[PDB]
């Protein structure tokens, strides 16, 4: 089980970035996964989730319409398309999933996180 | 309301949790130390948008309805607001549905900090 985030860096306000997460060690096609972010020095906030074979997607009220979550099930990679990035979006963004649902605590397994700076 | 340890142990025995599904009473008490620190009002927002509520931190994605959660399945037919009472019945009855589903592995604090350990230590000294 591996979740390797990539594609974070410096971007100016109003700009865009796409984060990619290389997933292995589990059946990507179906698993619930999501993105969670930690701003400085806030706690860990949920950003987006994509659930089940359905692909039913969901989003925080701070990012609806700006960010788009997507599985590319041919490369077992999970995508976060970030648009219209705004100062408050500076954070480490992590790829998360559950180790043994149904459970409490939400996502208990996550990658290494990739740093995004909007200035 | 922050329960005391024996206090909580004894509220748990009276509600049928001792050896419920085989999990001895120390398990349930230990679960609450690490989930809520004995705090009936504890609420944590989770990394997946759900929230856990109360003494046994019951999750709003699967088991309690709170209106603000993606994928809410509300499989205890209960509002999360009802699980925030002093008086642990609401939380105990939903804990019996959950444990009867994966056992106590539903509680991440239990899996990680209580399971396989001297759980009865948590009730040792109580009558």
């Amino acid at each position: 089980v591996q979740l390797l985030e990539s594609g974070g860096g410096l971007v100016q306000p109003g700009g865009s970035l796409r984060l990619s997460c290389a997933a292995s060690g589990f059946r990507f096609d179906a698993e619930d996964m999501g993105w969670v972010r930690q701003a400085p020095g806030k706690g860990l906030e949920w950003v987006s989730s994509i659930y089940g074979p359905s692909g039913s997607t969901y989003y925080a009220d701070s990012v609806k319409g700006r960010f788009t979550i997507s599985r590319d099930n041919s490369k077992n990679t999970l995508y976060l398309q970030m648009n219209s990035l705004r100062a408050e979006d500076t954070a480490v963004y992590y790829c998360a999933k559950y180790t043994s649902p149904p459970q409490n605590h939400g996502f208990d397994y996550w990658g290494q996180g990739t740093l995004v700076t909007v200035s | 309301k922050v329960f005391g340890r024996c206090e909580l142990a004894a509220a748990m025995k009276r509600h049928g949790l001792d050896n419920y599904r085989g999990y001895s009473l120390g398990n349930w008490v230990c679960a609450a130390k690490f989930e809520s620190n004995f705090n009936t009002q504890a609420t944590n927002r989770n990394t997946d948008g759900s929230t856990d509520y109360g003494i046994l931190q019951i999750n709003s994605r699967w088991w309690c309805n709170d209106g603000r959660t993606p994928g809410s399945r509300n499989l205890c037919n209960i509002p999360c607001s009802a699980l925030l009472s002093s008086d642990i019945t609401a939380s105990v009855n939903c804990a019996k549905k959950i444990v009867s589903d994966n056992g106590m592995n539903a509680w991440v604090a239990w899996r990680n900090r209580c399971k396989g350990t001297d759980v009865q230590a948590w009730i040792r000294g109580c009558r």
